[PDB]
């Protein structure tokens, strides 16, 4: 992010919810590191824009 | 049987060999482990 | 690729040169800093 403009950088993602997998790439992690929540009994969600 | 070659492949049954400190192909282990009621799930894989 | 000539302009990416006390091109910067939430705005600029 030099002048003005942006030189290439990118906001946009996926996920891997992917049983066994080393994770980190040159030292740094995807992002994060978090085991599974175990998800939803009776839960939902509400989009709005 | 005999083999000169290969990619990843492992087996058990036979064998002479002495798990020497030097190579023993890639690694060993000994013994049959799981009793009756040990069930196992395993996963799919895959890295990167 | 080579260069001989140039006015400003940064590049990443590829390396084997080894950041020499006496010249760096200009200035050195490494690692890659901002997390997943830091957001970032930038100005236009210009001088005097």
């Amino acid at each position: 992010f030099d002048r003005e403009g942006k030189g290439r950088v990118t906001g946009e993602e996926w996920l891997v919810r992917s049983v066994g997998a080393y994770l980190p790439a040159v030292f740094e992690e995807v992002l994060d590191l978090v085991d599974a929540v175990i998800l939803t009994e009776k839960t939902a969600l509400h989009l709005r824009a | 049987d005999k083999v000169m070659a290969g990619d990843e492949w492992l087996f058990e049954g036979p064998g002479t060999y002495i798990p020497q400190k030097e190579v023993e192909v890639v690694e060993i282990i000994q013994a049959t482990v799981i009793k009756q009621n040990q069930a196992l799930r395993l996963r799919a894989r895959k890295e990167c």
